[PDB]
């Protein structure tokens, strides 16, 4: 299948027409997207399959054909893009600050941007266009707008 | 049956359009990988 470098939409046909589930990052031969978009499911490229290949529920992460490659991480100062692939819709760059999620186990960069549930996997960029996590898991606030975690995952 | 399709090159778009606020919240992440606020 297609296997060029770059964001790739996600899609089912088990529902009404085509249906965007979500988003994913190609890179390096490896496919990087979020564990709640395919729940682990093998995936169709043309007339090829892509397997998973390490998961983990908790990061909510998954790649397919190889391990996770992305590394590259928010420097805890400078504005990011989101890459947003909405269903349907062109893929658009978006400029932000992120802001910071406090855990028990150290800070997390995050993202105050809104859009439909099916561009979770669309990756967040620093200013050299590495991806620094992936869009899609996170939390809703007081308002009831939506702010989602920077995920990133390790290159072992 | 799942399947992708291209949607774009990964790059940074100079002039794009800058928006969203940069809140600093306290979070929890449980063992099934949900965030929750915590107060
Ligand atoms: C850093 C973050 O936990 C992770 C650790 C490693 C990889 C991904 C995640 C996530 N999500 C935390 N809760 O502090
Ligand atoms: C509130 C949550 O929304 C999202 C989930 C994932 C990715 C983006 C959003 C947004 N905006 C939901 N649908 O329950």
């Amino acid at each position: 299948g297609e296997t060029t470098d770059g964001v790739y939409r996600v899609m089912t046909r088990r529902l009404l027409g085509s249906t965007q589930v979500g988003v994913g990052v190609m890179q390096e031969g490896v496919f990087h997207t979020m564990w709640h978009v395919t729940k682990g499911a093998a995936l169709r490229s043309g007339e090829g399959r892509l397997d998973p290949y390490w998961g983990d529920v908790k990061q909510d992460l998954v790649s397919y054909c190889g391990p996770w490659k992305l590394d590259a991480a928010w420097d805890g100062l400078s504005e990011v893009q989101l890459l947003a692939v909405p269903p349907g819709e062109r893929a658009k760059n978006i400029q932000t600050l992120p802001g910071i999620f406090k855990t028990k186990d150290g800070d997390i960069g995050a993202v105050a941007l809104d859009y439909p549930a099916g561009t979770s996997g669309s990756p967040i960029l620093d200013k050299c266009g590495r991806v620094i996590g992936l869009y899609g898991n996170g939390v809703v606030i007081k308002n009831g707008s939506y702010v989602s975690a920077i995920t990133q995952g390790k290159r072992e | 049956d799942m399947y992708i399709e291209r949607a774009g090159d990964i790059t940074w778009e100079k002039d794009a359009e800058v928006t969203g606020n940069s809140p600093r919240l306290d979070v929890a992440l449980d063992e099934s990988g949900d965030f929750s606020l915590v107060e």
